[PDB]
């Protein structure tokens, strides 16, 4: 079996708790979660382990060390996020990024172009293309989000179909935290 | 007990019981079916657009009998297309009908192949071209396959004995996409 | 004309004393509760919530089911189940390319009672490693149906063997894939 | 808004308890009961390793769970089924493909429950060194993921695979790798 | 709840 006991702090830039719990449970099954409301356990499984669900609340609900512990949830929270906090509020990584040619996939456009970009932290990125200056709809659509790499860096990447033309120069355009300016990248149709 | 052949023979005994909810336009039509089934044969169920249990066979008679007498459990049963099947149907929608794979979508001779695979949900259509022209004669699928992981897959078949400058293209409509897909071969 | 259904189904199995309860949404499974292993496993870990809420009472049911197995058994003058041999088909997940990691899927359908041996044969000898496998779904005609995998990277010299066994086969089903 | 998980966890078999803290779902710290030493898990992190605000806290939901699996246990051993998902390999380079460049393979497991793994790495289906520990850690909805990492100069011929045996059962998860779409030469 | 078979 695997038991949890969770506690999460919802905090904030600044570093001010907007939300808090602690929830226990047992077989991925949630037992009894902390009301900040009634200051008690309150049963949250109303199954076949609800009886159980009981018994934990009531002998939770009649420990001091612990009823007060929460009862403080939100400011406790800040005094423990405090001295790495702001530290990693302000944690960026920029992105470097590439653009080449790979296997077409999905289309009748006999060029397709990969933009790759990586190392970034946070997670969060947005990738536009350009056709000779002018913005131009993608190959990608259904909401793709960047994958953790699991060492605070993040990876992602963008398609664009296109039918190569002599002058035509093509950009990728990506935008994120990790820099000031909008990064480009450049291709032309070469050979 | 009777001996012969293969390593056991033992008679088995199999009973099934199934929960079937039924949703017709979203939740404003839902048709709960509960059965009971010896080996393989269904013997009862309650059908919620009859409101009672009925025998299917000779079997499920005494059943049948001994739970509608149950004017308690008809009750339960009666709401439970409300208190079960809508209600396990609001729970899910990364189940239910929202889920959304788009193909991947490659064409190859063998005869030219259409390889629609790893799509979600099931409903799909699969065309032919020839040098922009429809062809629906001399096309047949394998059929819709399920992977059992929750994606499908499928093979479209085009018969032709394929000419030289002749472009033909695949082109596949589904859900997961705004705007049709398109792949194109030639030889 | 219907748009969806959500199935749960309970079978119990004698004398193998073997049993499931699962839930099915088009054909394909939310999460099972097994007799032989006693795990609720959720089939996508997006079910996993879902699952542990709605499979906690699993084995009572399966409990449930066995009893009325054994009343409708006794009550039938002991007719057994007719064994009904599967079909066995063998595909990829996707059109394959040498050197280009694929999914070896086996499908084991239409079949009654739910006992089956499957096992992967790569140059006749059998898989251990990386295999995964459905447990029993059901059928609307009330047969079963099952599914095999094998994550594996095409190759000209590789060859491989779905062997299913069941007591409606007169033999071993071996079911071949290779690269051509 | 941000969140910050600190999920105290404990299980019959090896890893018996554990504790692991995230920032917007990234692990921050695995705490070690064996010197009650909260281990980070970037070298930039292991200054606040020792803050012992927590200890009471700590020590307190380490012991009230573990008194779950000792107490509770014995009452819901074939009573109800054991929650069990099986774990997913994928295998992704951390920089794209570049044949002669240094990168690292990537073995992100998913769908770990409950949370004893081994990670085994394979070049050719030959074992390979590992290049260091598999961190694994908590994520929201009570689940567990992991990541392994294998340094690597990759080349046009390459084939690794990743094994990842689920302790609970030593059910194995394969996840192959090949190089593809390499980045060309300016 | 367990529905069961008549006796
Ligand atoms: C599944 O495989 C098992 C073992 O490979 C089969 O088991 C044996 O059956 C023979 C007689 O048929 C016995 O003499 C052995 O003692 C059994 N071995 C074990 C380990 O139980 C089993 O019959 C197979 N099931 C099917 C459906 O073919």
């Amino acid at each position: 079996f695997v038991a949890h006991v969770e506690s999460t702090c919802l905090l904030d830039d600044a570093g001010t708790p907007k939300d808090f719990t602690y929830c226990i449970s047992f077989n991925k099954d949630l037992l009894t979660c902390w009301d900040p409301e009634e200051n008690k356990m309150a049963p949250s499984e109303f199954g076949v382990l609800n009886s159980l669900a009981n018994v934990l609340s009531q002998h939770l609900n009649q420990k001091d060390t612990l009823m007060q512990r929460l009862r403080n949830g939100l400011q406790n929270c800040a005094t423990h996020t405090q001295p790495f906090w702001g530290s990693l509020t302000d944690r960026t990584r920029p992105p470097s990024v590439q653009v080449a040619k790979t296997t077409p996939f999905n289309t009748r456009e006999p060029v397709m172009l990969a933009c790759y970009v990586w190392g970034f932290y946070p997670a969060e990125v947005t990738i536009t293309w350009r056709k000779n200056g002018k913005l131009v709809m993608p190959h990608s659509s259904a909401h793709k989000t960047a994958q953790p790499n699991g060492d605070w860096t993040y990876q992602t990447l963008s398609h664009l179909a296109l039918t190569p033309s002599y002058g035509d120069t093509y950009t990728c355009v990506v935008e994120h935290i990790g820099a000031p300016e909008p990064i480009l990248r450049d291709w032309t149709p070469g050979l | 007990v009777l001996f012969q052949g293969p390593g056991d023979t033992r008679p088995r005994f199999l009973w099934q019981l199934k929960f079937e909810c039924h949703f017709f336009n979203g939740t404003e039509r839902v048709r709960l079916l509960e059965r009971s089934i010896y080996n393989q044969e269904e013997s009862v169920r309650f059908d919620s657009d009859v409101g009672e249990y009925r025998a299917v066979t000779e079997l499920g008679r005494p059943d049948a009998e001994y739970w509608n007498s149950q004017k308690d459990l008809l009750e339960q049963r009666r709401a439970a297309v409300d208190t079960y099947c809508r209600h396990n149907y609001g729970v899910g929608e990364s189940f239910t009908v929202q889920r959304r794979v788009e193909p991947k979508v490659t064409v190859y001779p063998s005869l030219l192949v259409c390889s629609v695979s790893g799509f979600y949900p099931g409903s799909i259509e699969v065309r032919w071209f020839r040098n922009g022209q429809e062809e629906k004669a001399g096309v047949v699928s394998t059929g819709l396959i399920q992977n059992g992981d929750w994606t499908f897959q499928t093979l479209v078949m085009l018969e032709t004995v394929p000419r030289s400058g002749e472009v033909y293209t695949c082109q596949v409509e589904h859900p997961s996409v705004t705007s049709p897909l398109t792949v194109e071969w030639r030889a | 004309k219907e748009e969806h259904v959500i199935i749960q189904a309970e079978f119990y199995l004698n004398p193998d004393q073997s049993g499931e309860f699962m839930f099915d949404f088009d054909g394909d499974e939310i999460f099972h509760v097994d007799m032989a292993k006693k795990e609720t496993v959720w089939r996508l870990e997006e079910f996993g919530r879902f699952a542990s809420f709605e499979a906690q009472g699993a084995l009572a049911n399966i409990a449930c089911d066995k009893a009325n197995l054994e009343i409708m058994t006794k009550r039938s003058n002991y007719t057994p189940i007719t064994n009904v041999p599967p079909e066995v088909t063998v595909l990829t997940n996707s059109p394959v390319e040498l050197r280009e990691p694929n999914v070896l899927i086996c499908f084991i359908d239409k079949f009654t009672p739910p006992v089956v041996n499957v096992t992967w044969l790569r140059n006749g000898k059998p898989v251990t490693t990386g295999v995964s496998e459905t447990v029993f779904l059901p059928r609307e005609d009330h047969l079963f149906r099952k599914f095999h995998y094998l994550p594996f990277l095409p190759s000209t010299e590789d060859v491989y063997d779905c062997r299913v066994e069941h007591w409606g086969l007169d033999e071993p089903l071996l079911k071949h894939w290779e690269f051509d | 808004n941000h969140t910050f998980l600190h999920t105290v966890y404990c299980q019959d078999g090896s890893p018996s308890v554990g504790l692991s803290e995230a920032y917007d779902e990234d692990q921050l710290f695995f705490f070690d009961f064996s010197q009650n030493t909260r281990v980070p898990r970037l070298p930039e992190f292991a200054d606040w390793a020792q803050e012992q605000g927590d200890a009471p806290a700590i020590l307190f939901d380490k012991e009230f769970c573990e008194w779950m699996i000792q107490q509770i246990g014995p009452k819901l051993d074939g009573k109800i089924p054991v929650s069990r998902g099986f774990p997913i390999a994928e295998v992704f380079t951390l920089k794209p493909l570049e044949f002669g460049k240094p990168n690292t393979l990537v073995c992100f497991v998913s769908n770990l429950f409950p949370p004893m793994l081994t990670v085994n790495w394979q070049h050719h289906s030959v074992p390979v060194e590992g290049f260091g520990p598999t961190f694994v850690s908590a994520v929201d909805g009570l689940s567990f993921q992991a990541f392994s990492y294998l340094d690597f100069t990759p080349e046009p011929s390459d084939i690794f695979s990743c094994i990842v045996t689920h302790e609970i059962d030593r059910y194995t998860a394969i996840a192959y790798w090949v190089p593809r779409n390499a980045l060309p030469s300016l | 709840n367990c529905l069961k078979l008549a006796t």
